């Protein structure tokens, strides 16, 4: 037959006795992956983490439409309450995250292996496939087994399709938080401003670019309602576009070159330095201009050692400014760009 | 929990990068040196000798997603709980057993030996003077002990004469700010002591122990605690690589400020 895993489960005292030397069996590239296993479907606990540890190896099909026992570690203890419990009341969740998580996820690898249970429920929580009426609390392994192997989730395309999901909604959120946070990054490493308003900076950034609309927003993006990725019903997320476009402009614009001279400036009346990641494939020239530009609103702002200091407020202003760090930053590894009658002042 | 989620993967990524890093032969502590110290009384015998070790610190204010952190890498990870105070580790135990599945949790006293006895030892007995500046390690491993050589010695004493440091290497303090700079040292050596003493997997793998210390250096304050010994140090925040092993869990503090303006930290929202 085809190479399956199960996890064992009693009614009463799992112990190596009953383990002696009955079983309650209840969990039992991409298009072709999901074809193939949709054509497999029809319609102990223990850490070596290995999440689950086998104990033996071995009519049987019939055991997964009606969960009959087949007469012949720290999962010994195991509960019913524990299991409803840990794995949601939802019925989708009690059977997908159980059994991508006991079993799925160490054998098939990818990012999901390293999320902890939590964020498994999390993301089949936006698992929002159609809901088939069930026919018919539960008291016990017999009853959750009859309970999971009778689920409309245990079989065919839903079982098929949901560690592909997991994979793919861990991409979006990852790829998502990682550019922001390059451009947390990006403007953290160099920015020379006083401790409050840095602060209060990341604050406002971290914050109100991840407040509950956008976070909301995303998610009904990422809801699939067919478990077929060929099928899949996601949307673009626009969580990405709308905290750079949409907000960025308003912390860019309050926390200005402007603001920044007319406070922590008092005037009492310039060598580019690159670090290199790889070689740019026009960039540079925009680059340049931009770099020009800043500089110029820099000048006009100063002029309605002192070269230290317009050496700063000169890299100050050009990191302020968006098109320079969309130009030249993606590319370096540090944006120390100049190496540093009286600008004077705190610093 | 909706993006620390993704936060929180690049910690486990480096403390699992941590936890495997393997020591040289010349690394290694040997039995030899410590049935030595056992047979001496005084400190006049402790020469230079290195203990190397690994700390991750996770900091932040009140329970900002900290314990959340903790909870994430004991279900993915290989480490074992322990907590600073009686209180912290029932915390932790509340924590994790409404989730999933750990080990009663016993505080860090009670991993490395500390019992009855040890409460009427008089700390801070024998003098010790820094020998140079940077102090080395070697100097300052020499120092906590001396600071806290009645307890060393009577563990060593007792271990003459399971442990669940065989276990893992990866121990996770909870509120490490509660515990004195001195015990960090401690700690590691008596995690040497297991694994020297029984001749554990670990030694012939030559695995060195890692600390996972989460808590707040805010909230204890002189009147020099792990957290802080570990963040001001300069010895130790060279030799520890603390720049590139430390997370910061946020919902005047010079020293929180320094760590955020720090690029090669990470921090959690």
């Amino acid at each position: 037959p085809v190479e399956v895993t199960a996890l064992y489960a009693t009614d009463g005292c799992v112990i190596t006795s009953s383990i002696a030397l009955p079983v309650y069996i209840f969990s039992y590239t991409e298009q072709d992956r999901f074809e193939e296993s949709r054509a497999l479907y029809q319609a102990l606990l223990g850490t070596e983490r290995g999440r689950t540890r086998p104990m033996f190896v071995c009519a049987l099909q019939d055991a997964l439409a009606h969960g009959t026992p087949l007469q012949p570690y720290y999962g010994s203890a195991q509960s019913p309450f524990w299991f409803l419990s840990k794995f949601g009341p939802d019925e989708k969740s009690l059977v997908l995250t159980t059994r991508y998580y006991l079993l799925q996820a160490q054998r098939l690898g990818g990012a999901g292996a390293t999320y902890d249970l939590q964020a498994i429920k999390d993301i089949c929580a936006t698992y929002a496939i159609p809901h088939a009426p069930r026919p018919d609390s539960l008291t016990s392994f017999a009853a959750i087994t009859r309970f999971c192997c009778t689920s409309q989730y245990a079989r065919g395309a839903a079982a098929a399709g949901f560690p592909l999901y997991v994979e793919r909604r861990i991409a979006a959120d990852v790829r998502e938080t990682s550019a922001l946070e390059k451009f947390i990054t990006h403007d953290r490493s160099c920015l020379r401003v006083s401790d409050r308003e840095f602060i209060t900076y990341i604050y406002l950034a971290h914050f109100e670019c991840f407040s509950p609309p956008r976070l909301a927003t995303h998610l009904r993006a990422v809801t699939t309602h067919d478990p077929n990725p060929a099928a899949s019903t996601e949307q673009p997320s626009p969580l990405g576009r709308e905290a750079v476009e949409q907000f960025f402009c308003h912390v860019r614009a309050q926390l200005n070159i402007g603001e920044y001279v007319k406070h922590n400036v008092t005037p009492r009346e310039l060598d580019l330095d690159i670090a290199l990641k790889e070689p740019v494939p026009r960039r540079l020239h925009e680059a340049l201009g931009h770099f020009r530009r800043g500089a110029l609103a820099a000048v006009q702002l100063l002029f309605p050692l002192t070269m230290r200091g317009v050496a700063r407020v000169i890299q100050q202003a050009v990191l302020l400014d968006r098109d320079f760090v969309e130009a030249i930053g993606s590319y370096v590894k540090n944006f120390l760009l100049i190496d540093t009658h009286s600008l004077g002042g705190d610093y | 929990n909706f993006t620390s989620m993704h936060g929180v993967q690049p910690i486990l990524k480096r403390i699992r990068e941590l936890s495997q890093q393997q020591l040289d032969g010349a690394q290694v502590p040997h039995l030899q040196w410590f049935r030595d110290v056992a047979a001496l009384e005084s400190p006049a015998g402790l020469p230079l000798r290195e203990f190397p070790f690994a700390v991750y610190l996770i900091t932040g204010n009140a329970g900002s997603g900290k314990s959340t952190c903790v909870q994430t890498i004991n279900e993915v990870l290989d480490c074992v709980v322990t907590g600073a105070t009686r209180i912290a580790a029932q915390n932790m135990y509340a924590k994790l057993s409404g989730a999933f599945l750990s080990r009663p949790i016993n505080t860090i006293f009670h991993e490395f030996g500390f019992r009855g006895n040890h409460v009427q030892a008089q700390l801070g007995q024998y003098p010790y003077t820094l020998t140079s500046n940077p102090a080395s390690l070697e100097d300052l491993q020499r120092r906590d002990l001396t600071y806290y050589w009645e307890v060393i010695l009577d563990l060593t004493k007792r271990a003459l004469a399971l442990p669940a440091f065989t276990r893992s290497n990866v121990i996770v303090i909870d509120e490490a700010g509660l515990l004195g700079r001195h015990l960090l040292t401690a700690v590691v050596y008596c995690w040497w002591m297991i694994n020297a003493l029984y001749h554990t997997p670990q030694y012939a793998a030559r695995l060195r122990p890692v600390l996972v210390c989460v808590g707040s250096p805010t909230q204890t304050a002189s009147l020099e605690n792990v957290l802080t010994y570990l963040i001001c140090n300069r010895t130790l925040r060279e030799y520890a690589r603390l720049s590139y092993s430390w997370a910061i869990f946020i919902n005047i503090s010079e020293h929180i400020l320094s760590a955020l303006r720090d690029p090669n930290v990470v921090i959690v929202y």
